[PDB]
């Protein structure tokens, strides 16, 4: 449980390009200092650089909802890497089921606009449906958008923790 | 330049032997 | 000549999927914006003057799409596009908004109401307003994300380049930026004045003359568009600055709005071009959409002779108008300048003045012949002193005057005095402003812009379409969607029914072609007929043309009186 040596093992087996691995313990690093993230993952601890090894890790096992999830991780939301990733049509990870960990509404746009371009009417009216959450309306008092987000990462972390170990 | 005199004004410049003017009224008109 | 009597309100629905958010009012902000919009109309309405306006619809769709009402649109038309408006798009607002400013300049170029390298006439105007109804969210493109709103400068209208700005002098852009939180706002429903919104629409607003709006309330919402209307104008917008040392402040640069009053504006003077004109340029100089006009604090004397034609516009108000009628001052004028209009001078020739009216209720602008401090006493002299029989040292000064007087003021100027009754002042001489290839390049332009706007009209109904298919991945061929045109003739095409159907709609099939004897032979009763827009659901007075007449004898609605 020293949540040090897991980032280690973890950075270990992603310069070795064994990604899997790689989540498996940067999971186990975030879980040992969040008590299962109950709590919020210090920064310390999961940092942008960590943060991006992680999106790494998910974006080259094909599982891109989870990229652009984690994108919204970082202090600056990186949309470059969420949107590129969003485009791909190879997703090995449940796709719609991870709308609900979307906080952002500028990734649910782009999902949106996404699935109209391609004709996915199911998943476009599942996009607008989580944009229509009064919950995520970007003009909230800025504690309730900041919980929302607690919550869905807090939800999401746990997704990731059960999919990995 | 006015709608009930722009025929009026480009015949006028055209009566007073200006080659020239007649195409500024011209396009008025 | 030209039509002020009849604004064009454009709006520029944001349809981007952010507008999907939900306000505490559980309607979404696009229901939100087309409320706003019909309730915009529901108040303009009160207006008499309202009649003739021209509402107009751009989206944030693509250029094919974003057009849904433009020119030659009728009302009907507008209110079903904007019903049925859906926001499933990315925030592509500085692209959207250069489509709108080139539909609303489409047709500038084929009526010369520019006038360009003619001198600048505020009654040579299309009063609009654009009403962009947005939120706050970042703006997007597929790329990513841009933090700031960068119009477009790809595909330039032909004679886009003679202007440096997209938006034009009788055009400003306003913004209704919908800030409505989804819990139901702990804030008193206070009176205060709208804030500026801090989104990247404001700077654009600002720019064109008009302003951003905030909204996190309906009451908000309500004010905003009482103000709206309150800002619906005919005017052109004057960037006045500050020349010279005071007699870094609110009123020594604003972008005002000067009045044009119809009745058919009527001016004769033109504002003066920035630069001088020559007659060996191969290419017209850009303009500013705004023209830079510098007055200078000196409470100078606003002399006028009797029978001169003199254009005066009212001044909007603004911290300049505070500022003059607050020194009380109304005998005395601002002369007033337009840099590089001159031969050499950089600041130029006064070419008229504020002067605040006699109750200082307002302020107006004078706009009087180019360096009318030298002209107005010849051009009295000339009918007091030998009543327009102009002496040999008069001619010289005139001619002097002439010197430094640009050619595109010889019309007017030759037009003023004619009506003076000196017909015979001047020589009837074409304007030698422009050079024969400007002339040429401007007829080229003309021609062009009639047929981009016959393409761009044309193209408005949106008669295409969408891709209905789902590109198949290898690791060509598409997988099909459903379409709103494919309605099911279940009587003339046995593919449409399902086969939980198929026996009693056999049936129905069989009775509907064999018990037609003395009937009728129509389609699929309950779907050709019975599912009728609800528009023309109730539509009795068209209903009962189509019956026989009978014979004569002799809260807001219920469905009729």
């Amino acid at each position: 449980n020293n949540h040090s040596w897991l980032i280690i093992q973890a950075d270990i087996y992603f310069a070795t390009n064994q990604y899997s691995a790689a989540l498996h313990y940067y999971l186990q690093a975030g879980a040992v200092c969040s008590d299962f993230f109950n709590k919020a993952v210090p920064p310390d601890v999961y940092t942008d650089q960590v943060i991006k090894r992680m999106i790494k890790c998910c974006s080259l096992l094909n599982c891109h909802t989870q990229v652009a999830i984690l994108c919204q991780f970082l202090r600056e939301i990186d949309y470059k890497t969420a949107f590129k990733s969003l485009q791909e049509q190879n997703s090995h990870d449940a796709m719609d089921s991870y709308y609900d960990y979307i906080w952002d509404v500028t990734i649910l746009e782009y999902l949106t606009y996404l699935h109209h371009k391609r004709g996915e009417t199911d998943k476009r009216q599942i996009a607008i449906k989580a944009i229509g959450q009064t919950e995520l309306n970007a003009s909230n008092p800025e504690e309730v958008l900041q919980l929302a987000a607690q919550r869905r990462k807090k939800k999401f972390l746990q997704a990731m923790a059960k999919l990995y170990f | 330049v006015l709608p009930t005199v722009l025929l009026d004004e480009i015949e006028a410049a055209e009566l007073e032997g200006n080659d020239d003017r007649i195409e500024g009224v011209l396009c008025g008109a | 000549y030209f039509q002020s009597n009849m604004p064009i309100l454009l709006f520029l629905i944001d349809t981007s999927a952010s507008m999907n958010q939900r306000s505490h009012l559980g309607t979404t902000y696009l229901d939100t914006a087309k409320g706003a919009v019909e309730t915009f109309m529901k108040l303009r309405a009160r207006d008499p003057a309202s009649r003739g306006d021209r509402y107009m619809l751009v989206t944030f769709e693509e250029p094919p799409y974003a057009i849904k009402a433009g020119w030659k649109e009728n009302h009907a038309t507008f209110m079903n596009e904007l019903k049925n408006l859906q926001a499933e798009g990315l925030t592509t607002l500085g692209q959207s908004l250069r489509t709108a400013f080139d539909l609303l300049n489409l047709n500038r170029l084929v009526t010369g109401i520019d006038n360009y390298g003619q001198g600048r006439n505020p009654f040579f105007l299309e009063p609009a307003i654009i009403i962009t109804i947005t939120d706050g969210s970042k703006l997007t493109t597929t790329s990513g994300v841009q933090d700031e709103l960068h119009l477009p400068l790809n595909s330039p209208l032909p004679g886009s380049e003679l202007t440096k700005e997209p938006f034009r002098w009788d055009q400003r852009l306003f913004a209704l930026v919908l800030r409505l939180p989804g819990t139901m706002s702990v804030e008193s429903e206070q009176l205060t004045g709208v804030p500026l919104d801090d989104s990247a629409i404001t700077p654009m607003c600002e720019v064109t003359g008009g302003r951003s709006y905030s909204v996190c309330s309906p009451r908000m919402l309500n004010q905003c568009l009482e103000s709206l209307v309150q800002k619906v104008q005919s005017g052109v917008v004057i960037n006045f600055e500050k020349a010279g040392p005071d007699p870094s402040q609110p009123w020594h640069s604003c972008h005002k709005l000067i009045y044009v009053r119809p009745n058919v504006p009527i001016g004769h003077w033109p504002v003066p071009e920035s630069f001088w004109p020559d007659q060996n340029s191969p290419t017209l100089p850009p303009r500013t959409s705004h023209p830079v006009v510098k007055f200078s604090c000196t409470d100078c004397e606003p002399m006028v002779i009797d029978k001169l034609p003199f254009d005066k516009y009212e001044l909007e108000p603004s911290p300049l108008t505070q500022f003059i009628l607050e020194r009380k001052s109304p005998q005395t004028c601002w002369q007033v300048y337009v840099s590089n209009s001159a031969k050499y001078s950089e600041l130029g020739h006064p070419f008229g003045y504020l002067k605040a009216s006699t109750a200082l209720n307002c302020v107006n602008l004078f706009v009087m012949p180019y360096n009318y401090p030298v002209l107005l006493p010849l051009l009295d002299d000339l009918f007091k002193v030998h009543k327009a029989k102009p002496t040999l040292k008069w001619r010289q000064s005139f001619e002097s005057y002439l010197k430094t007087m640009p050619p595109y003021y010889l019309g007017p100027l030759k037009k003023a005095v004619r009506m003076m009754g000196a017909p015979n002042l001047i020589a009837d001489s074409m304007e030698y402003g422009l050079s024969y290839s400007v002339i040429s390049y401007l007829k080229k332009l003309s021609q062009q812009a009639k047929i981009e706007s016959d393409r761009v009209i044309g193209s408005v109904g949106k008669k295409v379409v969408q891709e209905t298919g789902i590109k198949v991945r290898s690791r060509g061929f598409q997988v099909a969607l459903l379409n709103k045109d494919l309605k099911p003739q279940t009587f003339r095409n046995a593919y449409d029914i399902p086969r939980r159907n198929l026996l009693d709609h056999l049936t129905r099939m069989r009775s509907n072609l064999l018990k037609s004897t003395r009937r009728f032979l129509k389609g699929q009763d309950e779907d050709q007929v019975h599912s009728v827009p609800i528009a023309q659901m109730g539509n009795y007075q068209e209903y009962l043309k189509q019956v026989p007449s009978p014979l004569r004898e002799l809260m807001m609605i219920d469905e009729a009186d």
